[PDB]
């Protein structure tokens, strides 16, 4: 039953089937489309006021 | 040939492909760097040649048509950043 | 200090009978009091102090030693309750299910890649926000 | 976009590994100068129209638009001889464009997990400013 849907397998004493491994991927640089947002905000809210 | 990301060549493909034996495609390579075709360097303890170059080679109309879409991509990306930061500033730049 | 106090003196040390003592003894004040959640869930969760302070000591353990360091008597069910404590978050480390290994998290990787500065978002939005607010309402006439 | 005026000088050139030698301009670079009491009648008849000397993030923050649409004039316009070239509506300049824009494919960089290590110094400013 659990072998249909869960992982490793039935009884083998060696299982076999999918991985529940994770990683980050955090290898990516870019946040940069919404850093830059903040940043512009800082210069928006150090004027239009007057 | 290989796309620039992997742009490292293990000592083994070397010997592979010029039919020589492992022992010399160090010196083959120091010689190439010493007339100036190739200016890499070379890592013999994890056996990896890290290159990168400066010659250009003859290409064919083939290769045009191919790169005009890798440079097409460049202008679109440039146009939307130019978009974006217009539309979140134009408050204080007016 | 009358009751607090000899209860959280009694939780750090591993004596289960002063435990037993100071509750018949104070049960009616802590009634009183309408805070009678400590027998109900606070008794039977002592454990949870024992595997927080191994996480904070060492960081690759025998299973089979805990039990001695804890009195639980068996290895079996200090896997159950390890893995328990780390489902629930307590503590973030990692069993080989092989050779009653447990191995702690990776060590901390750095402290100045982008978990600083989401902080300083957080000060400069309250810092600009406090000038704002004062410089708006000044000299009313 | 830009500049008004170009400047052009003349020579002759080896041109290939054999075809005809002939004369042809190449660029030299431009720059416009001023002198004492020619500036202040320019200052004088430019003082209805005037700008900040410095700015404060109102002069610096425009520059960078600006700058975003000269790039962008320039990339555009490679299309219009790269493409037509392709169509084959004129010869091939084989000699000289192509290892240029072979050199120019090059020199872009990567974020490549080393690079971005250097995350240590974003950080740095903002314990300046914020």
């Amino acid at each position: 039953d659990y072998a249909k849907k869960r992982g490793w397998v039935l009884g083998p004493n060696n299982y076999y089937s999918f991985a529940s491994q994770q990683q980050k991927p955090e290898d990516t640089t870019i946040p940069s489309t919404e850093l830059a947002k903040q940043v512009i905000e800082y210069a928006r809210q150090l004027e239009m006021i007057v | 040939t290989r796309p620039a990301n992997h742009r490292q060549l293990t000592f083994e493909e070397i010997a592979k492909s010029a039919k020589i034996t492992v022992n010399e495609v160090e010196l083959l390579v120091m010689k190439a760097l010493s007339v100036g075709l190739v200016k890499g360097s070379i890592d013999e303890v994890d056996k990896r040649v890290h290159m990168t170059w400066v010659q250009p080679r003859v290409l064919d109309l083939q290769q045009i048509k191919g790169m005009k879409d890798r440079l097409e991509f460049w202008c679109t990306d440039v146009k939307s950043m130019e978009m974006l930061v217009e539309h979140q500033a134009h408050d204080i730049l007016t | 200090l009358m009751p607090y106090f000899l209860l959280t003196q009694a939780v750090r040390t591993g004596n289960l009978a002063k435990f037993n003592q100071v509750l018949d003894q104070f049960g009616e004040k802590f009634q009183a009091d309408g805070t009678y959640t400590l027998i109900i869930r606070l008794r039977h969760n002592v454990i949870k102090t024992g595997v927080r302070m191994i996480s904070l000591s060492y960081s690759r353990i025998s299973l089979a030693d805990i039990a001695q360091k804890l009195q639980l008597d068996s290895p079996e069910d200090a896997e159950f309750i390890v893995a328990k404590a780390i489902r629930d978050g307590v503590i973030e480390a990692s069993i080989n299910h092989e050779k009653g290994y447990v191995q702690s998290k990776e060590m901390i990787d750095i402290y100045s890649t982008r978990e600083p500065q989401l902080a300083f978002h957080q000060r400069i939005s309250f810092c600009l926000d406090i000038h704002n607010m004062s410089v708006k309402a000044m000299r009313f006439p | 976009l830009g500049l008004p005026t170009e400047a052009y000088i003349s020579v002759e050139e080896v041109h290939d590994d054999g075809t005809p030698t002939s004369k042809t301009f190449e660029h030299v670079t431009s720059e416009i100068g001023a002198e004492e009491a020619e500036e202040v009648g320019v200052e004088h008849l430019l003082r209805d129209i005037k700008d900040t000397t410095v700015g404060t993030l109102s002069q610096r923050i425009t520059n960078q638009v600006h700058g975003l649409k000269g790039l962008n004039s320039k990339l555009l316009d490679i299309r219009s001889y790269l493409e037509k070239v392709a169509t084959g509506k004129l010869p091939i300049n084989h000699q000289i464009i192509y290892q240029l824009q072979d050199v120019f494919n090059l020199l872009p960089d990567v974020s490549l997990q080393e690079f971005v290590k250097a995350f240590y110094l974003k950080t740095n400013d903002q314990m300046v400013v914020v």
